[PDB]
RNA sequence: AAAGAAUUUAAAACAUAUUAGAUUUAUCUGAUGUGUGAGAAUUUCUAGUUAAUCCUUUAAUAAUAAGGCUU
RNA sequence: UGGAAGUAUAAAUCGAAAAGGUGAUAGUAUUCAUCAAAGUCUAAAUAUUACAGGAAAACUGAUAGCAAAGAAGUACUGUGAA
RNA sequence: AGAUUUGAGUAUCGUAAGAGGACUCCCUUAACUUAAGCAUAUCAAUAAGGGAAGGAAGAAAAAAUAACAAUGAUUUCUUAAGUAAUGGCGAAUGAAAAAGAAAAAGACCAAGUUGAUA
């Protein structure tokens, strides 16, 4: 919308908003990132503090899928089948027939744990545990499974 | 078969047998003139393996070129450029000598098709090759269902363009994979394709 | 139920399936090497490599090799079959 | 039996030393035109018996 | 934030724009149509296999491939010259990955020949398969006989290669038969019985015990030469 | 010393034996055969002993080399 | 070259094979995996502001829109490129 | 004399040249500019110079990826991704496998064998 800009309403004003003592000229200090280190040195240190230096050792070819390990919570786990499944299997023990929350089918490969599990027994299907999310689980009555 | 033979032995190159064969060679090439057609290959094993057929439409052509390096062209070695371009020796052409030597060659015969080329020796100064060349016009040829592809509009001027073998390894594509990202289909090509700036019709 | 994801015993269970072929030669390439050896000779470079293994300096018949063909594993094989030419002399 | 004329002579150069190999008993004759009479074409590089 | 632009580059002539997608639909659906009306088994898009994707990240999806292995086509009994003018993909650069594989590329292509309908190559009434099949009809009914038995009572040499099937029926023209055999049937919620043993099974120790196990491999060659 | 069922049918690599051919050279080429590799223990823990022990070189290790982290 | 103890090409020298190449940190060894270079061809999906023929447009409406809405690359200038 | 090899003249039937080069495949070591100076770097396979093509061209059937519950010629689009990496490690430059689609197609020489050989 080029009638709402600022510029319709500085018609009629010499300097268009910039400035009569310092003109709008073509640059205000260089091109791009210039003089990062000489004349625009307080502005890296003061938002960029880190900016220039070295750190940690070169990766000369990353292979970004090894590192590829979605995780979910254990207060989210009854989430992936929803809450009807829940209180359908909420009065179970061991003997009878328990839920199984299959997370590498619903995308999630290592299991967290954060945050409170219903008080019903459940069936852990994962790749990867946590120590205090299978110390939950077990708290709770269920078992966990490893998967691949 | 005798030219399993013929190629195990060619293989010897600085034994005595083939240093002398090729000091003769060489020698008589240093007279006769640049580009000029011999009756048969000298080397029927390498002729063959590069698609030479003793038939109708085949002829080879003997080719002397000055090997070594070259000064860049510039008056008197002097070039206003910065130091970073400054530099008279020491560069390289980036065509080999076969693909130069070919393309000689196709210029000075127009009406034929180079097909490949071989090497036949050297010395201090000449390095001599043999083109493979194919008359796309001859009887023979058109009617060959393995062979007629060389009457092609487009294989006019194989080797100026980069199609012959000689040519094709200067182009990069002498092997695949991550060692020749940078020559998928053609180097200047990909280049144009990664650097293209698409513009989608509905964008944020 | 499903395996493992980290260790040695790494994987899904299944029942992994090839055939290390070996791309080798005839027994007549050792009389097309022969026969082409007796009309060729040697090279320069495996003249010098033979004086050197007679006198015993097998080390400095490897290191002559190295140089001359640019691997380990190449001059290793060029050594062992100088050696070889040797022996049946 | 071999022709001496024969061009180029990476040819048949293979062919003594492989008749000596093989106790194959071997000849090498004067004129590759000279064998070619025989079979009834302008040359002919070897001829066996 | 610190801005990273590139175009000091001249980007006016690297600007691709967009213009012709609404005409590479029609361009493409109407030449996808014309293919049809030719011969309709070609724009079939020729079965694929049902291979998994590669990597951890995505092992666990399956995927189309291109073509199946010459072992899964004799498993199938198919001949692999045959194979290719009745829309099957062949792939012979596939090395067979597993047994599983195997088998699951087995079943797609038993499934599919029993829906393929080939006809005569020839559609006069007097070609020799139609012929062919009338001469032997009384031998595949007496075969027909043993075989309903012998499956009826159960419940090593075979055939090399099945019969094609070919008849004369209606044109019942597909367009294509990846979308007739799913890859994976749809995926119920699991549910298992718990037993006294699974809640005693510790994965965390599991875990760690594999982990450590391949990290001590250097600690048993170190003090092996030694 | 204390808890532990482990998931379920279409198979090739060849370590090889034993034969049917050919070969003399660093000799090879088929097929018959069994296991391998097969599935209807494993972990924790206390006391020893041995070994390894700051991280990485992305298929696994080793001694050299190189790169990380702090000063 | 993004390719970093050398990703690709070329030149000088050197130069293999009872094969071997690759697994991007140089080196040697032992396993493992995966391919089999140094000859050729091959439709389809893709590009296009030469040029020709068409159709459209929240484009310009004779100082605007192509330089050119008339005998426009024309009148006119320059030795000439222009 | 005769049998060959090689090289020429002439005759017949043909073939190349020039125009165009928007898109296509290449050769060549520009500079202005940015770095608030500048000398590596950037501009930049960019401008100019040169060659060769067609209605499309180039590429194309693994001495390819990966380390998986594994894939499988080429090409083009989405994503990976302003990411790994490169860089007076400054200014700045900068991919690819996996994964989702369009389309799908595989065949030959050489070498080897058959030689009352054609």
């Amino acid at each position: 919308a080029t009638r709402f800009r600022q510029t319709r309403r500085r018609r009629g004003h010499v300097s268009m908003g910039y400035g009569r003592i310092g003109k709008h000229r073509k640059q205000r200090g260089g091109r791009g990132n210039a003089g990062g280190q000489h004349h625009r040195k307080t502005w890296f240190t003061t938002f960029h503090p880190d900016y220039f230096g070295k750190h940690g050792m070169r990766v000369f070819h990353l292979k970004a899928n090894k590192y590829y390990c979605p995780s979910i919570n254990v207060d989210s786990l009854w989430s992936l089948v929803g809450k009807d499944v829940q209180a359908q299997y909420k009065n179970a023990k061991v003997g009878e027939e328990v839920p199984v929350i299959d997370c590498v089918k619903h995308g999630y490969f290592k299991v967290l744990g954060k945050g409170f599990l219903p008080k019903q027994p459940v069936i852990v299907r994962a790749r990867y545990f946590s120590e205090k999310a299978q110390q939950k689980i077990k708290a709770v009555g269920g078992a966990c499974e490893l998967t691949a | 078969g005798a030219y399993k033979y013929i190629n195990a032995l060619n293989r010897k190159k600085q034994s005595d047998v083939l240093r002398f064969l090729r000091r003769i060679r060489c020698w008589e090439l240093r007279h006769l003139p640049r580009i000029h057609r011999v009756a048969r290959p000298t080397n029927p094993e390498r002729a063959r393996r590069l698609g030479y057929k003793p038939k109708s439409g085949f002829v080879i052509y003997s080719v002397r070129i000055h090997r070594g390096n070259r000064k860049v062209s510039a008056r008197k070695g002097i070039v206003h450029r910065k130091p970073a371009c400054q530099g008279i020796h020491k560069i390289k052409r980036v065509k080999s000598l076969q693909a130069i030597a070919e393309q000689r060659v196709g210029k000075h015969c127009g009406a034929l098709r180079v097909l490949n080329s071989y090497f036949i020796g050297q010395d201090s100064t000449y390095r001599f090759f043999e083109v493979i060349l194919v008359d796309p016009f001859n009887a023979a040829i058109r009617n060959d269902p393995k062979m007629n592809w060389i009457c092609a509009d487009k294989q006019k001027r194989r080797e100026a363009r980069g199609l012959t073998s000689a040519a094709k390894k200067s182009r990069g594509f002498t092997g695949k994979g991550r060692r020749y990202n940078k020559i998928g289909a053609g180097a200047r090509g990909n280049l144009k394709r990664r650097n293209l700036l698409q513009l989608k019709r509905y964008r944020s | 139920m499903a395996g493992i994801a980290v260790g040695l015993k790494r994987g899904y269970p299944v029942h992994t399936m090839t055939a290390k072929r070996h791309y080798g030669v005839t027994k007549r390439k050792h009389v097309v090497n022969d026969v082409i050896r007796e009309a060729c000779g040697f090279s320069a470079y495996e003249r010098h490599m033979m004086d050197l293994l007679r006198r015993g300096l097998d080390k400095k018949a490897l290191k002559y090799a190295k140089k001359h063909l640019g691997t380990h594993k190449r001059g290793l094989a060029k050594r062992d079959e100088i050696q070889r030419a040797l022996e049946a002399i | 039996v071999i022709a001496h004329d024969v061009e180029p002579l990476e040819m048949v150069v293979y062919l003594p030393y492989l008749c000596k190999k093989l106790q194959v008993p071997y000849c090498i004759v004067k004129g590759k035109a000279r064998l070619g009479q025989l079979i009834h074409r302008s040359t002919a590089a070897v001829v066996a018996v | 934030a610190v801005s990273n632009i590139h175009f000091c580059k001249d980007w006016r002539s690297k600007v691709h724009t967009w213009f012709k997608q609404p005409f590479r639909k029609i361009r493409r659906h109407q030449t996808r149509v014309e293919k049809a009306k030719a011969v309709f088994p070609a724009t079939i898009k020729s079965l694929k296999p049902s291979v998994h994707c590669m990597n951890q990240r995505f092992n666990y999806k399956l995927r189309l491939g291109r073509g199946f292995t010459l072992k899964e086509l004799r498993a199938a009994k198919i001949d692999k010259n045959l194979a290719r003018t009745i829309g099957i993909a062949v792939d012979p650069r596939r090395k067979e990955s597993s047994k599983e594989c195997l088998n699951r590329n087995a079943q797609r292509l038993t499934e599919y020949m029993n829906r393929l309908v080939v006809l005569p190559k020839v559609h006069a009434a007097t070609a020799k398969r139609l012929v062919l099949n009338k001469k032997n009809a009384e031998a595949k009914t007496k075969k027909a006989a043993e075989i309903k038995k012998f499956i009826a009572e159960h419940n090593k040499k075979t055939k090399q290669f099945n019969k094609l099937p070919v008849q004369q029926k209606e044109a019942k023209q597909v367009l294509d038969a990846n979308k007739v055999i799913r890859l994976t049937a749809p995926c119920t919620l699991e549910t298992k019985t718990l037993t006294k043993g699974m809640k005693a099974f510790d994965a965390v120790a599991h875990l760690r015990k594999a982990k450590n196990v391949a990290k001590a491999v250097s600690g048993i060659v170190k003090g092996q030469k030694k």
